[PDB]
């Protein structure tokens, strides 16, 4: 699972989009941070097979 | 060096460790003998085998960037505790508070009653965050001595002995392994056989 | 303390013949330990 | 598994979890089809 | 105010002739933030060669703008005659966080000389001028594009080696051709090459002159000037504006050229810019005189983050728009030119709102208007359940002089719909506004009034005009000032405070009105009671020429809900997509008519959570509601060869539309059909077996090699 | 006050609103950023497993 | 343009009110108002105002707003009274909005050199500009 | 304590011709008691000298 913060957080909204804004490096480092939980995962799975 | 040094002798074994001095070529070639099952009339005739041994070396020694992970597993340690150490020393630092100019209104704005309410607002969350990274450094030292512990299990079976297990001892019935300091941690050369 | 204990060779620029082994140390950082903590950041 | 959802179950749960509707989170497939994780077991 | 040197004494203004059908080119310049197009350095700070996530003001990736010419005015083999432009001096434009200017790009090439289409010349660079101010209207004759007040004007001279900043009031002129005159078509600016231009000899005030032919300036606050080396490099322009001024920004004096923009001057322009138009110039060439002039560009700014890459000298020489689409994203969201090869997750595309039911007649407020309003201790309620509001109807009636809300604005309470409305109603002196409060402890939300604090809440103070004459006054304004038992050891005294939507325990001893100021009421208890005493005391406040008056509103917000709506096909069924608005929530669904689960009496249906899924309300059916439709979107990147590829999260291969515009968030600006064993994919091409496998591996089966 | 944007309209002025849904966007993105590191928990120990 | 809908009209800081184009620069009645028709353009409908007075003081009263930016760079603007200059080759220096605590070396040679300073990232500053013309690197304590 | 599931059935029933887990020597054997919390062993290994 991998969450698509600035717009899970906010719902789509533009003010809150731009709240967020003020937050982009956050968001940017939970999805980085999910990604890279999948690739260690992903390679988890593909080493094991 | 000295445990290379004991690759050879003690890669025999009859017991670890009471051991021993015989040159690393009978050692591969009893280390050869054994999981790749393959006897002596082979061995003799022929060897040259040293050349695909040295050639595996070779390629060893030329591909560590950048598609080699292993590597890039290295490289993950070394980016991973330098990017928690200075980056997120980074994030606590300038900036976190409400007003955070390292002292809220430093020396330069006021206002002296509410200028502890602002600093004990960068207080409380710039030390709960420093508690943050004491409790992740707890969580990859724990890690870590299960990690060390493992290598101490890649160690005392891959190293010494041979180890007629698999994976593990990575991919194919293994011969020989070593053992080098990498940045935080060892990293092993794990010589094993691919009948191909 | 679970590495060493026992016993070595010791290092003499011939290992194995002729197994061309790099692990040797040149002199102290042997020369693969030198690629890999040259080639790391 | 009230799960999953490739091509037939996104459409499927819109003829009516929601990792295809709030969108917020959202779940990636397992790399690997289920007839070729059978075929290595 | 400054000389600005003398008024024209022209009696008559140059004719103009406006053709724009000989304007209409396509000569494409689109922004290529690649290449650093319409960068503003940042102000707060400069830097060396590190490279950065920066969110500021950028025109965005692709953006061809607008673009502007001209031409060579009318002539014969001697004689300049009727100026030649474009339409630009109606087009007003909204100025929004302003623009920034591609200028002189064509310069060195060969093309056309506008007037003379069959005519070609070597292009040479041309400067642009801009109209700016706050309020704008028609000239007298009807025309648009007249600026009104104090209006900037930037207008280069001397044959492009000067810039002039001016803010004046702008009279229109009156001649023949002038903008108060008769035959007026459009104003211009214009120099003469032949006397102007000379070698040595430059008139610094060509174009200025030709502007006061068209406008008397008045009462300028300022007129600056800015000297400029003539050559043909390509150069940016920019302005915006901050309440500091109006900045303007210029890649000639820092960096001539590379085009990164900093800023040369602040305008002490404090008036927010709400508008510009292009000041339209022709050049008084004769035909042997004739030069083609670059045309320029115009590219909006919004505030959008880039990835900014700074070499070793500072400049800026690559940019990437992150929102331009999932590839560049990934390529941002990462801080970083190059993102590894992988599959990124971009976030949807969520479809748009299409058919917003509503579900609800007239509210009655009639008992207030009739009478006299009773104490704030004794204030009367009214209800509100399933009708019609107008609210800006009553508060029209009165006079108000104050509103504030809590967990609301007075706006948003005017708008919403709500399932429990309640108006409280009373007469109360505007000299006590501070004890009316959701924010205070004095009498009134001790002993009289107090809202509920876990709904949303209004306050309004208002005036009976005379106008209105069935709202009566009474003797004067009362309050209770204690209201407190004294227990039965005769000395603890124990407050009684209100509870909210309640009245205190002391109405039944305080009288309507308050006699006196500082009166006194007692009531002993009985041993049931409590034993001991009840013990009040009153306040008051001289009665007003007019009766002033307190209103309180509580919205639900609830719990029990809806019907509440205000008043003003569409707003009813079937909208089978997205949106709704009931009277009780709001909210995004797709109604289906489904099967059979509820209360049905009272409306709606929840699951465990706030969540509605979802029927109720239509008569009389069972429209199940559902959670907005998402395309969960990614990128498949593949930095070696840079081919991204968009990847739709398990739909669809048939529901999808190329560039879908039933869809919100690319994301997010702009976008840019293939399945289907996972999702849909905007990548050709189908299987293709079979290899090898490695990386960048996507999902369920699609190894998907590059190119 | 959540009711899935702070004072989108409705519920509160547009000034205050951003205080309101700075608090929900604080606390959103802050509970998301707990789910993150429950993953990296989770992923670590299924790659130990 | 609905007759209908009254939509207040906010000043945004550092800026005057949509509402000075039509309220005299005093005002001369408490209470008096004011409006203008607006062009379908401008967005149709009306604009309105009404503005409020108080009488004149025996001594004017007057209101000061003031706003400070910490540089970043230009045009600077400290009080007024070889020392607080070069050469303090170790700690400390205090410069025009930003304070801090460096080693300045004479180092070379990345800048903007148009307005003065160098961040590298963070909100710190690496940091030479500000002297008379040179590149005085700076680092932290 | 799967860890210590692994130390019973490897080094405690029997020998276990393998290094440390079994401590420090050619291991003999290995006695099981149990401490506060956990089991406690008494690994009798070899120590040529």
């Amino acid at each position: 699972v991998t969450v698509d913060c600035k717009q899970y957080v906010c719902n789509g909204f533009q003010k809150c989009e731009q709240l967020l804004r003020e937050y982009g490096q956050f968001c940017s480092k939970i999805n980085q941070a999910l990604h890279g939980a999948n690739l260690r995962q992903d390679d988890s799975v593909r080493n094991l097979f | 060096s000295s445990l290379l040094g004991s690759i050879a002798g003690v890669g025999w074994t009859a017991g670890l460790s009471s051991f021993a001095a015989i040159p690393f070529a009978q050692s591969i070639f009893y280390r050869l003998n054994g999981v790749g099952i393959t006897q002596q009339v082979l061995s003799e005739n022929q060897k040259l085998i040293a050349n695909k041994f040295n050639q595996a070396l070779g390629a060893m020694q030329t591909g560590f960037t950048t598609t080699n992970e292993a590597f890039q597993k290295v490289q993950d340690a070394v980016n991973n505790n330098a990017q928690a150490l200075s980056k997120l020393a980074s994030e606590l630092s300038n900036t976190f508070g409400a007003i955070s100019a390292s002292i809220g209104d430093i020396i330069q704005r006021l206002d002296v009653l509410e200028q502890d309410a602002q600093i004990d607002r960068l207080i409380n969350g710039r030390l709960t965050t420093l508690n943050a990274f004491v409790a992740q450094q707890l969580v990859r030292s724990e890690s870590a001595a299960l990690s060390a512990q493992l290598a101490k299990d890649k160690v005392n079976e891959c190293v010494k002995a041979q180890s007629k297990r698999s994976g593990f001892c990575g991919q194919g019935t293994h011969i020989v392994s070593f053992v080098v300091n990498a940045p935080n941690g060892l990293y092993f050369m794990h010589v094993g056989y691919y009948p191909s | 303390a679970s590495v060493k204990s026992s016993q070595s060779s010791p290092i003499i620029p011939g290992f194995g013949g002729d197994f061309n082994l790099t692990l040797l140390e040149p002199v102290a950082r042997s020369a693969i330990e030198d690629l890999l903590f040259d080639k790391v950041t | 598994i009230a799960d999953p959802g490739y091509m037939q179950g996104y459409d499927d749960c819109m003829q009516q979890i929601c990792a295809q509707y709030v969108a917020g989170y959202k779940v990636l497939p397992p790399l690997m089809d289920v007839n070729m994780e059978a075929a290595y077991t | 105010y400054v000389d600005v040197g003398p008024d024209s004494v022209k009696s008559a203004c140059i004719e103009v002739d406006i053709q724009q059908t000989f304007f209409d080119k396509t000569w494409p310049r689109p922004i290529d933030v690649s290449k650093a197009d319409g960068i503003i350095y940042p102000q707060g700070r400069t830097y060396s060669n590190i490279t950065i996530t920066y969110q500021g003001l950028f025109p965005y990736q692709g953006d061809h703008g607008d673009m502007y010419v001209y031409s060579a005015g009318h002539a014969t083999g001697t004689t300049p005659q009727k100026l030649f432009v474009a339409n630009y001096s109606q087009d007003v434009k909204q100025f929004a966080n302003g623009f920034v200017v591609r200028i002189g790009a064509a310069a060195n090439s060969t093309g056309t000389v506008i007037i003379s289409p069959s005519t070609s010349a070597t292009i040479r660079k041309i400067y642009p001028a801009f109209m700016l101010g706050s309020s704008v209207g028609n000239f007298s004759d009807g025309k648009m594009g007249r600026f009104f007040n104090h209006t900037l004007v930037l207008l280069p001279d001397g044959c492009g080696t000067l810039l002039r900043a001016f803010y004046c009031i702008l009279e229109p002129r009156s001649g023949n051709h002038c903008p108060a005159g008769n035959s007026y078509t459009s104003f211009a600016t214009y120099h003469t090459p032949a006397t102007d231009c000379s070698d040595g000899n430059y008139n610094r005030n060509a174009s200025l002159n030709s502007f006061k032919e068209y406008f008397n300036l008045r009462n300028c606050t300022f007129m600056y000037t800015y000297n400029i080396t003539e050559d043909e490099i390509l150069e940016w322009f920019g302005i915006t504006q901050t309440a500091q001024g109006v900045h303007l920004f210029s890649s000639r004096y820092v960096d001539l050229y590379g085009g990164n923009m900093f800023q040369f001057a602040t305008l002490p322009v404090y008036d927010t810019i709400k508008y510009y138009s292009i000041i339209p110039h022709s050049i008084r060439s004769i035909q042997s005189d004739r030069k083609a002039w670059a045309a320029f560009y115009v590219y909006k700014l919004q505030p959008l983050t880039f990835l900014l890459d700074f070499s070793v000298d500072g400049y800026i020489r690559r940019a990437i728009d992150c929102g331009f689409n999932d590839l560049s994203q990934l390529h941002c969201s990462y801080e970083s030119f190059d993102v590894e090869s992988g599959v990124y997750s971009v976030s949807s595309f969520e479809a748009k709102p299409s058919g917003s039911v509503v579900e609800q007649v007239e509210c009655d407020f009639s008992p207030l208007l009739s009478g006299t309003p009773p104490q704030v201790y004794n204030f009367k309620r009214l209800v509100f359940t399933n009708c019609n509001y107008n609210l800006t109807k009553l508060l029209s009636l009165f006079s108000v002089n104050d509103f504030t809300c809590s967990q609301i604005s007075p706006a948003a309470i005017a708008s919403n719909c709500y399932s429990s409305l309640i108006l409280d109603y009373f007469s109360y002196p505007l000299s006590m506004k501070s004890d009316l409060s959701v924010s205070s402890a004095g009498p009134i939300s001790q002993f009289n009034y107090k809202q509920s604090f876990s709904n949303p809440t209004c306050l309004i103070l208002a005036t009976v005009p005379h106008n209105l004459t069935t709202i009566t006054k009474p003797l004067k304004y009362s309050y209770i000032n204690k209201c407190s038992r004294l227990l039965s050891d005769d000395r603890t005294e124990v407050p009684q405070l209100v509870n909210a939507n309640q009245y205190s325990p002391c109405v039944s001893i305080v009288p309507s009105t308050v006699w006196e100021d500082g009166d006194y009421y007692r009531k002993q208890l009985s041993p049931l009671e409590g034993g001991g005493w009840l013990v009040a005391s009153g306040s008051t406040v001289a009665m007003t020429e007019q009766l002033q008056m307190g209103f309180g509103i509580t919205v639900q917000y609830g719990t029990d809900t809806n019907s509440v709506c205000p008043k003003l096909k569409i707003a009813s069924q079937l909208g089978n997509c997205v949106e709704y608005s009931l009277y009780g929530v709001s909210g995004r669904g797709v109604f289906q008519n489904c099967t059979a689960v509820g209360v049905r009496q009272q409306r709606f249906v929840y699951d465990a959570y706030q969540n509605l899924v979802g029927y109720y309300s239509d008569d009389g059916n069972y429209y199940c509601l559902r959670a907005c439709v998402s395309v969960p979107v990614s990128v498949i990147y593949d930095k070696e060869t840079k081919t991204h590829a968009t990847l739709f999260g398990s739909v669809a291969c048939e529901h999808i539309s190329s560039t879908m515009s039933q869809y919100s968030r690319s994301t997010r600006s702009m976008l840019k059909p293939v399945g289907c064993v996972l999702g849909l994919v905007n990548s050709s091409l189908f299987v293709e077996d079979c290899k090898l496998p490695l990386g960048q591996s996507l999902c369920a089966l699609p190894d998907t090699p590059s190119t």
